[PDB]
């Protein structure tokens, strides 16, 4: 039925494969063995992700012996033929296939982002970005997949106004990821490093800058403080004992900050917010200490 | 062409839609999951007709040289061997009282069934699970356990039965030359005739057309339909009687053996032979058509397989023995023969490349490389089924089963189109008669007017003095 | 010596697993798929005896319905479960037919109801919310005009004005009505016809060809700006809004009850014509018709177009409801029950698949408008042997056996005795016709089309 | 024209997208209704597309409050940013199917361009996800939900009365 | 049709949007029977 479909939209890049001198007929037969296997045990009740996964890697392999037979029997880079991005087509459905019956899998998601990214070349900005609004839509409770947008599109495109709200999304999901904070904080520093850098280069050929940063921490301070509490919400003695963990929770945090950390004033204004006992005295020495550096 | 450009458009598009499905049918040619198996020499000193089942044996695989049987039962007469339309079940049955019906791959013997009434021939009519047997006298309906389902008292003296699963319909033909249609879903005799010229020695069923092909004393072949009670074709095939007819797959090749010593290759669809094989050291016994048009001759102790007999080319007429190596000699492709057995009848097995020759002693699988077609369809016939399919395809073969009057000779001739108290009692007589009359005269003078309109269209010194005077 | 025979891969044919589905190999050769036109044929006919057994028309009915029998009907055209029905008691009801209920019931006038429309205005003072409310324009016998509010739950973005928005007092009485679409402005029939706008009590224009009055009227679908209109000295006339005046007309032999534009192709109309017919208009060309419908025994009420364009539903005075397809002109089926009466209203409904009827036994039936098309939705495999079934029926529907017995449906037994003494009659017409023919030398062989036009105004050639 | 649907559960809210309606004047209908029952019949119309869970009990509590209530969450307000195609405000508005008229209105001072439902087809559409549930996640994680709704519905009461340690 | 990359309405929603965005701002015989037959 449905697989029978599936192997009918398969013929004609066989057709035109073994048309062209590169392919034999058993050859040919062998592969739609294997292609009507692969593809019965997909359709099939009970499939698993080790069955689409073993898929990809079939027709993988077969793309890359036709690369090698057209280099070989022919000595043609490329030809002018339909298989060369029918196989690639064909990849491409069957993660479309994957990621639509297995919508859970982190590590199939990767498999088909990585694929997409590796053969971006001929794919879309557009195509991406419509896995990543996919994935984002299922798990956005995911701040590694968040981080992993981010990354990606301020790495390949460094589209600063959409990488920030990207990260503003991500943050209005999830705010109680100091490990999201983090990186925010790093991207934020790396954009203004990378400003900061551009204007001395144009220099060369012929601060709100931190406190962008320093507001970020302060909402950050602020709201992992309201959704620690709401962790585990009684008396007064529960009360100072949870806001006592609270404190220790975001002190040990804004220690990460400054492992983090132009950076002396950074530290000053990150212990001034800290300021407004032996928490006290590291605060006290970390003051000593920056007064040396 | 006409000159018309509606008519144009509208065949141009038939055309090309046909053109469509036809180029779809060869993408599934390409989809073909098989392929076939061959049979080469090699050299020129090597001849195909020179191996031995022996050495074939030795040379395949062990799963059709496990399926490539040899059974003796040498207590009872020579076998009959017949196997069922899904090539899985087979069914033997001796001279005397052996009915065996065995599913013979898996090794399980379905139905024995011993009878001392002697038995000629039998068929699994719609399954694996009912078939038919003919006895001294009766046929009989068995199911699949052995069982008697039914005594088919009309069928009398059944030599020749053999049944067609699209109209479900069991053909009987016998002895006091007569032919009895019957019906096995409805149970119920649909058609009976009675052949004029003698007992019916030879019968085969041409399947893509679904007609009865007998094969008469005189030396006729006569082509029959449960519709009229006439025979639609005679063909004057041999001399003396017809021992034996096949007919291909195709339904377009017929080969006969007539008790002359003499074989005929036949092309049905248009009525000439294709060529007559006369060499024929002894009267041929039997002869099958396998589907891969491979032409099998038995003559008793001999068996003779030949490919590529059924065209038209000069070469196609097959011979027994070249010399010095002539290549426009048509060599047997694969000879065999036994000791001392008249090998009683032969089949190919459908969809592996095997035939089985039953005789004296048994039964006889002889491994042939191209003897079966090797992709199968699995809509019509499964080799492999389970219960819950099996019995879902009989639900769905009864629904569709085709009427028994559709049986002719032109498969296509559906789609034609054509433009096909006492007083009062008394007085109501009187007035009746009188209306008829009046309404005989009124269609008399419309006929007349019509006549004289007709003649409109197609329109002496003392005559021409006297010319209006009458 | 080379040899190769055939071997089958068994873990290929059928799968280690248990679940997995085994592999159908196909294998397309027409030796090995024997008997095309005879199993095709007994498919067909097969699929024709499944459709006549499950032929089931009747789904249900709107509630108790009315007192005194349906006389206007209006579906509503933009969205799909509302239609408003009109009693001659005087009662207007907004049915939601997706319930099979009622949302409010006006007790509206003093005498009957003649016309019903559907619509929502665009007044100037505020816009009225299109969501919240639908509107409704009730056309009275006693010479008013009132437009009503309903509240309606298709949308939850709100939380008065239950009733009566607007009234128009009129002069003679109205007689039918409908509304000029996407600019709220609606037209009503009565002793001559008035063109009002919603947001004056006063008729803006009137539209009057001669002083004769005007039973009935319709706008157009595309090309909102044509209307028609049917008048009581048997005449259709076609108005025009732009250039504001009638524009021609056409005067046959008996009157015609009813009007209806196409929606697929702007000039194309159908009229219930009391002569049992249907006929079957062109705007352009009005000297002939395009087609005529003929499978009727007493006066045609009422004509509608399904939305896709192709099949036109006819209630009739006899107590049956047709459906004729646009090519045939014949009726495709016959729709009928001992409890309904006089159908003096047919509206197929809006998405194409269902036929509401409303009769005069006070009853608002809603019907199937092919008795087999089920509304739930359909795996693919099914679908494709449905789409498949009937396109052989299709192809092998003029057989003798599959003709009889797909044309086999029981009419009720006035109906049938009716049709054949029409026959009779017809038949004995037709060879007096015959007779003279052969007599007398000129007589005009007239068209079966041009036969029942008495005489247009604007003679063009 | 019912786009989408929203569904709240106490592991947090699922937004769905309608595949093919069945058609409202047979809504009524033995045939729609038992394709409403069968399980694989829904999945022709109905498809998950998003779904976010609630980060704690506590927020789950307030949540649940706020919906009882009948405003809108900051997860939900969240959540249908994020899902639902902004449109032009003044025609061609987007279709939301809910289940509370009194939700209505604050969803569409929320947001302009989108149009609740809560029609009987809406709520035969969400009788039909809450009898299948967890079926109809295709394998995302969530917990055990009558777990959640003990726990949800102890904490609701408990609130709604102030029980009391002392 | 919207997407996680766009802003949505191009209004400041929370606190983190509204801060960053004013200090971006700041920022700027068989044969015979036959025949006989």
């Amino acid at each position: 039925s449905k697989t029978r479909y599936y192997l009918e939209q398969c013929i004609p890049e066989m057709d035109d494969l073994v048309e062209k001198g590169l392919f034999t007929k058993n050859e040919v037969s062998l592969i739609m063995k294997k292609r009507t296997d692969f593809e019965h045990r997909l359709n099939s009740r009970g499939s698993s992700i080790n069955d689409y996964i073993k898929y990809i890697n079939y027709e993988s392999n077969v793309n890359k012996l036709r690369a090698k037979r057209c280099k070989r029997i022919l000595q043609v880079k490329k030809t002018n033929s339909l298989s060369d991005w029918s196989i690639q087509q064909r990849i491409g459905f069957i993660y479309q296939r994957g990621t639509n019956k297995f919508p859970q899998d982190l590590k199939f998601w990767a498999m088909y982002l990585n694929y997409m990214k590796a053969r971006g070349n001929q794919t879309s900005y557009k195509k991406i970005h419509n896995i990543y609004n996919q994935l984002l839509k299922l798990h956005p409770t995911n701040v590694d997949i968040w981080i992993s947008c981010a990354k990606y599109e301020y790495e390949v495109h460094a589209n600063f106004k959409s990488c920030r709200n990207i990260f503003q999304n991500g943050l209005r999901f999830n705010p109680d990821v100091p490990k999201l904070w983090y990186e925010y904080v790093k991207f934020e520093l790396n954009f203004i490093t990378k400003l900061i850098n551009r204007r001395k280069v144009m220099g060369l050929i012929n601060a709100l800058r931190g406190d962008i940063a320093l507001t970020i921490f302060d909402v950050c301070m602020k709201t992992l403080g309201k959704h620690y509490i709401n962790k585990h919400k009684s008396d007064s003695k529960m009360n100072i004992e949870l806001n006592k963990e609270t404190l220790n929770y975001l002190f040990s945090e804004s220690l990460r900050y400054i492992k983090l950390f132009e950076r002396d004033y950074l530290i000053n204004h990150v212990l001034q917010f800290w300021k407004n006992p032996e928490l006290y005295l590291k605060t006290v020495m970390i003051d000593i200490t920056l007064n040396i550096r | 062409q006409t000159k018309d450009k509606k008519l144009r458009a509208g065949l141009k598009k038939i055309d090309e839609q046909y053109k469509k499905a036809v180029s779809s049918a060869a993408a599934t040619d390409y989809l073909l999951p098989e392929s076939n198996g061959y049979l080469e020499p090699e050299n020129e000193l090597e001849k195909t007709f020179k191996v031995q089942q022996s050495e074939i044996k030795s040379s395949v695989d062990v799963s059709t040289a496990n399926k490539a049987l040899d059974l003796s039962l040498k207590e009872f007469g020579p076998y009959h061997i017949k196997y069922a339309k899904n090539g899985t079940h087979l069914l033997i049955t001796g001279r005397k009282g052996h009915v065996a019906s065995m599913d013979w791959r898996k090794g399980q013997l379905r139905a024995e069934l011993f009878l001392n009434e002697t038995c000629h021939s039998a068929t699994y009519l719609q399954n694996e699970q009912y078939f038919a047997v003919a006895q001294k006298k009766y046929t009989f309906i068995y199911d699949h356990e052995g069982t008697e389902l039914h005594r088919l008292k009309q069928h009398i003296e059944a030599r020749h039965l053999d049944f067609l699963p699209y109209h479900y319909l069991l053909v009987t033909a016998g002895e006091t030359g007569w032919l009895k249609y019957h019906d096995v879903s409805t149970g119920q005799l649909v058609s009976e005739l009675r052949t004029k010229a003698g007992p019916t020695m030879a019968m085969a069923q041409n399947p893509w057309n679904a007609v009865m092909h007998l094969g008469h004393s005189n030396g006729t072949v006569s082509l029959w339909s449960p519709s009229m009670p006439e025979p639609l074709v005679k063909l004057l095939s041999a001399r003396g009687p017809v021992n034996s007819i096949a007919i291909d797959r195709s339904g377009y090749y017929m080969a006969t053996t007539g008790a002359d010593r003499s074989m005929k290759i036949w092309d049905i669809r248009n009525f000439k032979q294709l060529h007559s094989v006369e060499s024929l050291p002894t009267p041929g016994t039997n002869v099958s058509i396998s589907d891969t048009g491979l032409l099998a001759l038995s003559r008793g102790p001999h068996v003779t397989l030949w490919k590529d007999a059924l065209k038209l080319s000069g070469d196609s007429k097959p011979c027994f023995g070249s010399m010095g190596g002539n290549p426009h000699r048509n060599t047997p492709y694969m000879s065999h023969l036994f000791a001392g057995n008249k090998v009683e009848n032969l089949g190919f097995v459908p969809f592996e490349d095997l035939l089985g020759v039953g005789h004296q002693t048994g039964i006889t699988n002889l491994i042939v490389p191209g003897a079966g077609e090797a992709n199968y369809d699995a809509l019509e016939l499964n080799p492999f089924e389970t219960k819950k399919q099996r019995q879902e395809q009989e639900v769905r073969t009864l629904l569709n089963k085709l009427p028994a009057d559709t049986i002719t000779l032109d498969p296509n001739s559906i789609g034609s189109v054509d433009k096909r108290s006492g007083l009062r009692s008394f007085l109501r007589k009187k007035t009746q008669n009188v209306i008829d009359e009046r309404k005989l005269r009124v269609q008399k003078q419309l006929d007349k007017e019509k006549n004289i309109r007709k003649r409109n269209h197609q329109i002496d010194v003392i005559e021409e003095a006297l010319s209006r005077f009458g | 010596m080379k040899i190769k025979t055939i071997k089958r891969s068994a873990d290929d044919y059928v799968p280690v697993k248990s679940t997995q589905e085994s592999q159908m190999p196909r294998n397309l050769n027409p030796e090995l798929h024997p008997f095309e036109r005879a199993r095709e044929y007994t498919k067909a006919l097969n699929a024709t005896k499944l459709e006549r057994m499950f032929a089931k028309p009747f789904v249900g009915q709107l509630g108790y319905g009315h007192r005194d029998g349906v006389y206007a009907i209006a579906k509503n055209y933009g969205s799909l479960n509302k239609l408003a029905t009109g009693s001659a008691d005087g009662v207007i009801k907004y049915w939601n037919m997706s319930t099979r209920e009622e949302f409010v019931s006006f007790k509206a006038h003093y005498g009957l109801v003649t016309g019903l429309c559907v619509t929502q205005p665009r007044f100037h003072d505020k816009k009225p919310d299109l969501k919240s409310q639908n509107f409704m324009l009730s056309c009275s016998d006693d010479k008013t005009v009132k437009l009503w509010s309903i509240n309606v739950d298709d949308y939850s973005n709100k939380n008065n004005e239950e009733g009566l928005i607007r009234t128009f007092d009129g002069e003679s009485a109205f007689q039918g009505i409908d509304s000029h679409r996407e600019n709220s402005t609606f037209a009503t029939g009565g002793a001559k016809i008035h063109l009002w706008d919603v947001n004056r009590l006063k008729p803006v224009s009137d539209l009057s060809w001669g002083a004769d009055n005007i039973t009935s009227l319709k706008f157009n679908q595309n090309e909102t700006d044509i209307l028609a209109s049917t008048g009581s000295d048997n005449s259709i006339v076609l108005y025009d809004l732009r250039t504001n005046s009638p524009t021609q007309k056409i005067v046959q032999t008996m009157r015609t009850n009813a009007i209806c534009w196409n929606p697929m192709e702007a000039f194309n109309f159908v009229t219930a014509n009391e002569d049992h017919n249907a006929y079957y208009y062109d705007m352009r060309n009005l000297s002939r018709s395009l087609n005529v419908f003929k499978d009727h025994v007493s006066a045609v009420m009422d004509v509608d177009f399904s939305p896709t364009g192709d099949e036109i539903v006819t209630g009739s005075y006899d107590k049956s409801i047709r459906i004729y397809k646009t090519n045939h002109g014949h009726s495709r089926e016959i729709y009928h029950t001992k409890r309904m009466q006089h159908v003096f209203q047919v509206k197929y409904s809006m998405d194409s698949k269902y036929i509401i009827s409303g009769s005069d036994d006070g009853n608002v039936r809603l019907w199937r408008s092919k008795a087999w098309e089920r509304s739930n939705v359909k795996t693919t495999r099914e679908k494709n042997k449905l789409e498949y079934d009937e396109k052989l029926k299709e192809r092998f529907r003029h057989m003798p056996e599959i003709k009889r017995i797909s044309r086999h449906r029981h009419v009720p037994q006035v109906i049938k005795k009716a049709q054949e003494i029409k026959n009779i009659e017809l038949s004995s017409i037709k060879r007096r016709e015959a007779n003279e023919r052969r007599t007398r030398k000129d007589m005009p062989y007239i068209s079966e089309r041009k036969k029942q036009i008495v005489g247009t105004v604007h003679k063009y050639e | 024209p019912i786009e989408y649907l929203l569904f709240e559960e106490p592991t947090g809210y699922a937004v769905f997208k309608v595949k093919l309606q069945q058609d409202d004047i047979g809504s009524r209908l033995k045939e729609v209704q038992e394709q409403i029952n069968d399980f694989g019949a829904f999945t022709k119309l109905i498809e998950l597309v998003s779904f976010a869970p609630f980060k704690g009990a506590a927020e789950a509590l307030e949540n649940a409050n706020d919906i009882s209530e009948g405003l809108v969450s900051e997860s939900l307000k969240a959540i249908l940013d994020l899902n639902l195609p902004k449109a032009s405000s003044k025609k061609k508005n987007i279709t939301l199917a809910i289940s509370d008229k009194n939700l209505g209105p604050s969803i569409k001072e929320e947001f302009p361009y989108v149009d609740c439902i809560s029609n009987e087809l809406a709520q035969d559409l969400i009788r039909g996800v809450r009898l299948h549930g967890e079926k109809l996640f295709k394998g995302l994680q969530s917990g055990d939900l009558e777990r959640a709704q003990l726990g949800l519905g102890h904490a609701y009461s408990r609130a709604k009365v102030k029980f009391s340690v002392q | 049709h919207a997407s996680a990359f766009t802003r949505t309405q191009d209004v400041p929603q929370t606190e983190l949007q509204e801060k960053v965005d004013q200090v971006l701002q700041e920022s700027n015989d068989v044969v015979a029977e036959f025949q006989e037959e």
